[PDB]
């Protein structure tokens, strides 16, 4: 149900971590300041990896075409992206990062 | 915005209209006649700058944007409908459902994560009176009645017509059609003579500006249009004079047609009665791109049975089509084309010098500006843009 | 104005000329021959980007802009001259007087407040030497002589010629004509052999910069032009060499032609004498739009009586026109067309690498820049734009 | 700077490539076959937007820019080669040497100070395998091998081909050729049936991204390119399905071709073996201008002597050329043209929706952006600019 | 000879007031600060009502195409206008605005 | 005639240009950049313009014809469309008198 990803300190502020899942689409965990968020890693506009894009605040910018998403709502922030990203709630307990295994 | 901002700022009375070079989005538009598209035979066309595909499956029409999501090629370059409910792009085999445009399969990669996660744009299509209408807009469409002139959809109204592509922006077509004084170009029409029509050369306005037109802000179905009332208190001009000398005369026929003339959004004119006392005429000027439009002509006549419809169709083909739709309106075609250069650089919208009868055109420009459901932009054509 | 400011800033010596892509406003320009416009038969043409209509009424020519004031359509799409002195637009019947362009009537509404209150643009028209000149400018025109080369208007000078549309900016035609060294493209012209002409391949300049030309800005008639005085101190080239070996020779004929060449605003060349020792040649490069011009060719030969005039005309039709105007000048046509691409983006005006004989062209660019009567702009075409004090 | 900066900023992963609308400067490019240019017979051509003149003097090829330094006219309008080693502009007789472009004489003015002080642009030219290569770059050129695919220059490799002008930007041609899934468009090619080829409809990728290709930047001769390895872990698709039902199958021939496909800078594809198990195929997409390219097709087959070379040529003319170069690749031509509209406004580089097999193309876009030797600009064409 | 427009106080500086005359063309009364002016209401470049335009200082801008006139002189101030505007004499007597029947 | 007498160093204001005509040879241009004097051919290498009629901006002379420019010290092109270097002539002041060399400097017998 919940996926233990890593220690909060494993990620510097403003970075993104790709979380692979056997037999499933990869996820991207974003560290925005001291807050953590998660979405599907694949941009809904193509095959780009959002974990290889640029994070500006709480908005992830895709490396391929400049499309963007709000990592909290998963809603498109910039064209050409139109299909909402799958969001996954994350929780940090005892300095450990956990991401819901179910798209919620 | 499709026009220089310095020009839009100057035309405060109807900037949205001047900006609507590509037409108004979120309205229904007729593009062809039902008999032109048969079961399983996809047809191409361009509407509001967008390339579209229409197909008839199990008798019902479906409309898909004629541009593959992958590399942007037109699917129509090489049509591949491999199952009754789908169309496969000839390039990399991305396959879409006509029903909702969903990318349901990819023959070149059946395991692609894109399958079921992308959707090709679709538009609502409806057939009425033997005419094919496409809602070039987003979201659930309004009733077709909103975008058609009164009575066009009347149960007993038998519609017949003609369609063709004309080289002029759609607005020049609209304004010429609703232009009270353009009647002057029809003075030598064969219809006037062969159908003994009464036709003045123009009108000497009477009454106040407000009485020159009748704007309809809302119909039972939300219609938006303007009626030309120049003939209400205006004096029909039958003798054209220059320096006091008579150089031309109107037509003193006995048949009185065009009792009322009205223009409606998104751009369709209604002339009643025309070209004969017992008929009703409606013509659309559909935006294809910024330089051309469909000149969709329709003639209507109430018919109670099949015998009357049969008789009507015979009269249409043998008389009304060649004498009116062609013999009369052909002059409207080159007249529209004559205004292209002046407005091509968008400067005509500033330099035009209007006179009294143009109150009708002004009323249309502001009604259109105030009630259109959206301005089509080049971005809608290539892909809406927005950066956070 | 008509060109990228970055380029104009670079051509400090003749920016106005480089900016005059559409030609100079407020000058007279020949557009056709008198015999081409008949009584009551309006003729269309485009001058400096403007569509015009010319009509002959009672023998006199009148010029009205071919664009109705109402919806901007060309009246010529369907000409309706309902009375001798007027023209009625075919659309809503706005009627204009040829003599002053005043909107005198409107058949579709004889009660309109616009009647008598609007005026369609008119342009002065004058016929001389069987040529139709239009003053494409505003206000009362200056005498025609100001915009013609010396002697063109001489009483005894019989003028004959041809006119056609050429695909190149007018300036490229001008500089091709006034170019001292372009004479090379004419080395194989039939006129050279068939009329036994003496024609070098080029010229080796001599003297100082100022001696290369004679700038005329003190002409009592107001004429403004430049005389090419390259042969005055420069030895003409009759033997073209490469590596010292002669590869081409000029023409060694008896007839001495082109003693003096001069270019005059607004853009007319005078070659004297030419194509024969007893004749004078004049050619205009009239701007139609930024890509085209009228190549108005005129040939003059003194004549005292009708007999001489006819002999001259017969001679013109049989020898001069086909051997000179065509057999010689046709090479000038594709020559100026060849320069289009280089100057099309206006960059040619910066990257051109000139040599000595272009000193004449430079003088012309400066004289044209300083003495033109106005820069025609696209705004003049669509409708002048302004907000007064701003 | 050939593309709107806003677009370039969006494609951070391969901006240089998207900007290279006119091609990459400082690379060798084939433009014609040796047998097409004869002794003292100047030929005109446009490469990377520049008009050029090629001539053969005493058997050696020389290339001069086809634009007089004087008034910028093309010398080719009326070629005047007065001496064997020079060309004289037909306008004012400025004369240049083919060998170094030096303005050596001026017939209209032998005393001109410009003589010997101006130099017309010249470009290195090299003939190899019967192909004429021009180095459209500045300074000393690198070894030809750097800009040619592996084995093209092998001693025994006999090269035969065809060349023509195609109306599409060069990059669209490159991506169509290196496209793993476009193979779908060749399913009905006569070459497949007539040469008993095994040809799937597409590929279901396997393994990770890194494994989808092999980026080559360690080649000793300096060539930079990408190998398409989608077939190493990817399940070739032979049964195309829609809704799970087979609607089309691939070709089950015995001959195995295209085991390896690679694209190399400046823009040449290598398919091996093809179109026969014992042959090698290479094709260039040379930029002529922003809208066109030379489609330089070459087929190589090892030959030990003249008897074999002659045999191969006969097979080429009667089979390979009509069956492969044309019977197979003709579809690649209209396919390329079909993508023009989408990318013409440069918006397609942003709105394209890619899928898994495009991973190869993306690798090429990155390699090209990183290893190209320079971006050709319109300034290179009109004349480089710079203000102090 | 004169017509009663309104009370000088009913008009704020920089405002326009249309005056409909029975059996005749309408006029426009502008208040530039504390001075009043009048001209034909109809723009000379078409059929627009200048009273529906914008007044900037002593210059009235037409709502149709942006043409403009100086309300004091009636002379064109901005293209496309070229035909002078008819000016009417204005008089204020005992806190009331009056406009002359005929133009000056 | 190895050294050509131009004028008195005081006859030239800083930032000015002076043309020096020579019998049987092309004219030179002497530039005074502050207190130093430089010289090059007067004729722009891009055409037939006189650089002495141009504008001097520090040690860079701008041609009046097309806006091209050169560095008066090195004679190297500073702005397009100029691409051919100017010949540079040595200048020296003897007794407060400006002299310009009659022959241009060469890449001969000097620093490597
Ligand atoms: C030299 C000699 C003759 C001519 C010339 C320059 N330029 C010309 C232009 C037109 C006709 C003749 C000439
Ligand atoms: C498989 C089989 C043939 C080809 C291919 C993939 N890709 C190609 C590109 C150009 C020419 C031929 C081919
Ligand atoms: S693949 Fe992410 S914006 Fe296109
Ligand atoms: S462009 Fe249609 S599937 Fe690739
Ligand atoms: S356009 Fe000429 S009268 Fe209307
Ligand atoms: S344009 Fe070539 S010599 Fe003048
Ligand atoms: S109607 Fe007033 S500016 Fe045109
Ligand atoms: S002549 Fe000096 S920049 Fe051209
Ligand atoms: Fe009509
Ligand atoms: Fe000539
Ligand atoms: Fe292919």
């Amino acid at each position: 149900i919940w996926l233990k990803v890593c220690a909060a300190s494993d990620m510097q502020p403003g970075t993104i971590r790709r979380v692979n899942r056997v037999g499933a689409a990869p996820l991207a965990v974003y560290r925005v300041g001291d807050q953590f968020y998660a979405t599907e890693d694949t941009c809904t506009h193509g095959i780009a990896s959002l974990s290889e894009g640029t994070l500006d605040g709480d908005v992830i910018e895709c490396p391929f075409h400049g499309g963007a998403f709000n990592v909290c709502t998963g809603m498109p922030a910039s064209s050409p992206c139109t299909v909402p990203l799958g969001v996954f709630e994350v929780e940090v307990k005892e300095g450990e990062v956990y991401v819901a295994g179910e798209k919620k | 915005a499709n026009v220089d901002e310095a020009i839009l700022k100057r035309v405060k009375g109807w900037a949205p209209y001047v900006d609507a070079k590509l037409g108004f989005r979120n309205h229904w538009y007729p593009v062809m006649f039902s008999k032109e598209i048969n079961e399983g035979e996809p047809k191409t066309l361009k509407l509001l700058g967008e390339n579209l595909l229409v197909n008839r499956i199990d008798g019902k029409l479906y409309c898909l944007k004629d541009r593959c999501l992958h590399r942007g090629v037109q699917l129509s370059v090489k049509v591949e409908c491999k199952t009754k409910s789908t169309i496969t792009c000839w390039y990399h085999a991305w396959t879409y459902r006509w029903e909702d445009g969903v990318l349901c399969d990819i023959l070149t990669n059946p395991t692609s994560a894109q399958i079921g996660r992308q959707k090709l744009k679709t538009y609502p299509v409806q057939e009425a009176k033997g005419c094919v209408f496409i809602y070039l807009g987003d979201g659930d469409p309004p009733p077709l009645a909103r975008d058609t002139p009164p009575n066009f959809l009347d149960d007993d109204m038998e519609i017949l017509g003609k369609n063709q592509i004309i080289k002029s922006n759609w607005r020049l077509a609209v304004e010429n059609g609703f232009d009270p004084s353009h009647i002057y170009i029809h003075k030598d029409s064969i219809l006037v003579k062969d159908n003994d029509l009464a036709l003045p050369l123009g009108f000497a306005p009477g009454g106040d500006r407000k009485q020159q037109t009748r704007v309809v802000d809302d119909d039972v179905v939300g219609r938006k249009g303007v009626y030309d009332l120049i003939g209400e208190h205006g004096v029909p001009v039958f003798e054209g004079t220059i320096g006091g000398e008579v150089v031309r005369e109107g037509a003193y026929g006995e048949k009185i047609v065009a009792n009322d003339i009205s223009i409606w959004l998104p751009g369709v004119l209604k002339v009643n009665p025309f070209p004969n006392p017992d008929m009703m005429y409606f013509e659309w000027y559909v935006p294809i791109d910024e330089n051309t439009h469909y000149y969709f002509q329709t003639l209507g006549k109430p018919c109670a049975n099949d015998e009357e419809r049969k008789k009507y169709e015979q009269e249409f083909e043998s008389k009304w089509k060649p004498m009116a739709l062609e013999g009369f309106n052909n002059d409207d075609i080159w007249a529209r084309e004559a205004m292209v250069d002046f407005y091509a650089d968008d400067k005509g919208w500033v330099n035009e010098i209007l006179f009294e009868s143009d109150e009708a055109i002004v009323a249309w420009r502001k009604l259109a500006s105030e009630h259109n459901q959206g301005i089509q932009t080049q971005a809608h054509v290539s892909g809406l843009e927005h950066h956070h």
